[PDB]
RNA sequence: CGCCAGCUAAGGUCCCAAAUUACUACUAAGUGGGAAACGAUGUGGGAAGGCUCAGACAGAGUCGGCCUGCGCGGAAGAUG
RNA sequence: AUGUCGGCUCAUCACAUCCUGGGGCUGAAGUCGGUCCCAAGGGUAUGGCUGUUCGCCAUUUAAAGUGGUACGCGAGCUGG
RNA sequence: CGCUGAAAGCAUCUAAGCGGGAAGCGAGCCUUGAGAUGAGUUCUCCCUGAUACUUUAAGUAUCCUAAAGGGUUGUCGUAG
């Protein structure tokens, strides 16, 4: 369920969730899906934040 | 018409053919046509 | 196509004077009234309804006495519709009268058949009957198997059995019309017509001429 | 080939004891 | 704690037209039927129709690859006997242009109550014209 | 390919009028018109027109190649114009134009009548000999065909509408 | 054994159904997603050969084998 | 404890088509045929003998198809 | 079975394009049919009262009203 979440929230923020995570996986940052996808529901600016970083490590 | 899964020249005036993905012999001779090459 | 709303009133003959007799069934036009014409326009297609006969103004509802006003015809016994295709132009009130099929040889009728009630499969159907003797035990008017076994382990669809026969809409076609009775507003038409005597019948103009 | 069963009692029912 | 779920009651649910014309029909079908499921929201919830309501557009004008056109066969049964029927894709769109389209979503759909539910939110249409001005549709290219 | 690759002459008196890939060619005849493949490309290089294949197109030499020769009957139907020419054999086989329709005696109890299509017309030099002209050679071709389908020429006595260039093998009847 | 944490295996990543994009080819047969001998100017690649501007093949190419990729026909069953 | 042959009743499907429809070839003149291709919409014997299915016979018919369905159908009949 | 037509200077029903063509296929005929929950359309008819109360609703309660029409009852039917 967070998986299709986050996969919801990086597309809107212009990445897939694979390479979402390998972004995140490569800036070192350890958010777990169960975190990511409340933020992506209840902090919509800050999972941008996360998908801004993610795009700069791929 | 002669309807065989071996369709080939049986004379000289015999010509093979692919006609909407059927390979059919066409020939003067009215015997020599074939189909289902 | 355009029809009228007859009564049958019953079978009889017409000798010829060749002495042929024709079996004709004699259906009563009572002047059909339009009481409303749909167009694509209001109704998505186009056609007329017609009442015929009298209702008796007491056995007249509200909504069906409005509906008649709005014509301005007397209410009659019920409301049928005819589809128009030719671009026919009629008008509310306009009467259709039996002078409708002068020209017409053959009509094609429709009423409603007379109910047999709950009938078996040998006559609703045409199911032969098992034998009447020779062992047949309790199953001589019996429908025989209704199935196959394992496969398809259940009965099809539409399979012949018991049930109600008769009482329903249907059409006989292409009846001659023997003759068109204006002063008396009455068709002959050679042959049976569905339905008992009394019945509303819907005559038309033969659909394969 | 069919070798003809012997699937039943000789006795049918309702006898069959 | 608990992972959010979209309430049936809150779940915003947004109006959207889609023109069909020169689009390949199952591509087309899958993006609309994962709008209809919501799968394109973070609020997606399983149990819950949070998807959108799509219009299409120029249903009869859905494309199709191959001999697909003269060689795609829908099948219904009647279940009478023999009762199997068939149809193919460019007859199908003669009789009944919509239902090419309004198939292939249904297909991707999910079966059961929701997946039914959800299948209602689609309006498809044979013209260029729909009967849905006053839900102010955005249009969406998919 | 050597079809394409062989340019249209324009004769004088021919008014071409490329529309892209439409091509609507007009003389003295009449007015052919033609929209090619989109794989076909087609210039009008002096009173010449050229045809080649569009860039990254699978049988595009193919499609240029029948363009070239769609429009090369074009110019000669429009200049000059196609003409077949059906002859009947067998006795009591007749022809004779009536209106824009050959009626055509072929030992049928009913009687033939083929309504020539528009830009087609037919004489008949006798009754047993028939031409169909006009600016369409798939037209032109199309009728002398239907004409010919009501009564194609049998194998034993040749009867019946043939082609007057047509060679009718003729077998002899099974002995006996 | 518990956990609304993370990584992977086989298998996967259009929608049902969790997850993919880019690029290069091939296939047009829904091949993929049943079936052989054999048949066939289907089409892609490779390495040679014969014949030809002293004119080939039917005024420039053309013919036939070989090694190979992918396709076609051959291909009829019973409730849907 | 899944009743087993044949009949009767009632069927339903396949198509490898018996008839009827459309075709090609014919050693197809015509009238008929043969053979192959398309086609499953409808139609597709009654009797004599035998428990028979079958078969033979008589006389029909446009034709008297070939199969599957617990060699369809005994909580529907029969029981030779 | 073609017409026109290249690939393949020819030829070629086919690759682009345009035809003919079956008792079969979709309509056409008859019947059912909006539980077609996607529950359609049209015509006509009927109901235009008070109050309090609340955690204010598509609220509750009381009073007054009881329409169009539907039923039950009755005489019956070629309907059962
Ligand atoms: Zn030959």
């Amino acid at each position: 369920l967070w998986i299709a979440r986050i996969n919801a929230a990086s597309r809107q923020n212009g990445l897939s969730y694979s390479r979402f995570i390998n972004g995140l996986k490569k800036a070192s940052i350890e958010i777990d899906r169960k975190i990511l996808a409340d933020i992506a529901v209840f902090d919509k600016a800050a999972f941008a934040v996360l998908v801004e970083k993610a795009k700069a490590a791929l | 018409m002669k309807v065989r899964a071996s369709v080939k020249k049986i004379c000289r005036n015999c010509k093979v053919i692919k006609r909407n993905g059927v390979v059919r012999v066409i020939c003067s001779e009215p015997k020599h046509k074939q189909r289902q090459g | 196509m355009i029809g009228l709303i007859g009564r049958k009133v019953g079978m009889t003959r017409v000798f010829t004077e060749d002495g042929v007799s024709i079996p004709v069934t004699v259906v009563e036009v009572e002047a059909n009234r339009v009481s409303q014409v749909k167009t694509l326009e209001t109704d998505g297609y186009a056609a007329i309804q017609v009442t015929a006969g009298a209702k008796k103004a007491n056995r007249v509802n509200k909504a069906e006495a409005g509906h008649f006003a709005k014509a301005g015809v007397e209410a009659g016994r019920g409301l049928w519709e005819f589809r128009l295709e030719n671009g026919e132009e009629f008008e509310v009130g306009s009467e259709l009268t039996v002078e409708l099929f002068n020209e017409t040889k053959k009509v094609d009728v429709t009423g409603t058949s007379k109910g047999k009630g709950f009938q078996g499969a040998v006559k609703r159907w045409n199911f032969r009957t098992q034998d009447m003797t020779h062992g047949n035990s309790l199953s001589h008017r019996a429908p025989g198997s209704i199935g196959q076994c394992q496969t398809p382990g259940r009965v099809f669809k539409g399979k012949k059995m018991a049930g109600h026969m008769g009482a329903e809409r249907v059409t006989t076609q292409n009846l001659e019309i023997v003759r068109v009775d204006a002063e008396r507003n009455l068709l002959l038409i050679k042959g049976a017509v569905p339905g008992a005597t009394g019945g509303n019948v819907i005559v038309k103009p033969a659909v394969k001429a | 080939r069919f070798r003809p069963p012997i699937r039943r009692p000789p006795i049918r029912p309702p006898f069959y004891p | 704690m608990k992972t959010f779920v979209a309430k049936p009651e809150t779940v915003k649910r947004d109006w959207y037209v889609v023109d069909a014309e020169g689009k390949t029909l199952g591509r087309l079908a899958s993006e609309i039927a994962s709008r209809l499921r919501g799968k394109h929201k973070a609020e997606y919830t399983p149990h819950v129709d949070a998807g959108d309501y799509i219009i299409v557009i120029n249903a009869e004008k859905v494309a199709v690859t191959g001999n697909k056109a003269k060689d795609k066969v829908y099948y219904r049964h009647s279940e009478f006997p023999g009762g199997l029927k068939s149809i193919t894709f460019e007859k199908l769109i003669d009789r009944k242009p919509e239902m090419v389209l309004e198939l292939a979503v249904k297909g991707m759909l999910p079966r059961g109550p929701l997946g039914r539910a959800m299948y209602r939110k689609l309006k498809v249409y044979a013209g260029a014209e729909h009967n849905h001005v006053a839900q102010q549709p955005q249009v969406l290219d998919i | 390919s050597r079809v394409a690759k062989a340019p249209v002459a324009i004769p004088a008196g021919v008014e071409v009028k490329l529309n892209g890939q439409e091509i609507t060619v007009k003389g003295a005849k009449g007015e052919l018109t033609r929209v090619l493949n989109d794989a076909v490309v087609i210039a009008q290089e002096e009173n010449n027109l050229t045809f080649g294949p569009k860039e990254g197109v699978v049988n595009a030499w193919a499609q240029a190649g029948t363009a070239r020769a769609l429009v090369n009957n074009m110019v000669v139907g429009v200049t000059e114009g196609f003409t077949k020419k059906l002859t009947l054999k067998g006795v009591g086989y007749r022809a004779a134009i009536k209106g824009n329709a050959v009626g055509l005696t072929l030992g049928f109890s009913h009687p033939v009548e083929h309504e020539l299509p528009a830009g087609i017309k037919a004489e008949c030099p006798s009754q047993t000999e028939i031409v169909i002209t006009g600016a369409d050679k798939q037209l032109v071709g199309q009728v002398a065909a239907d004409i010919r389908s009501y009564r194609q020429p049998e194998p034993y006595k040749g009867k019946g509408v043939r082609y007057a260039d047509e060679n009718v093998r003729t077998k002899e009847a099974k002995k006996k």
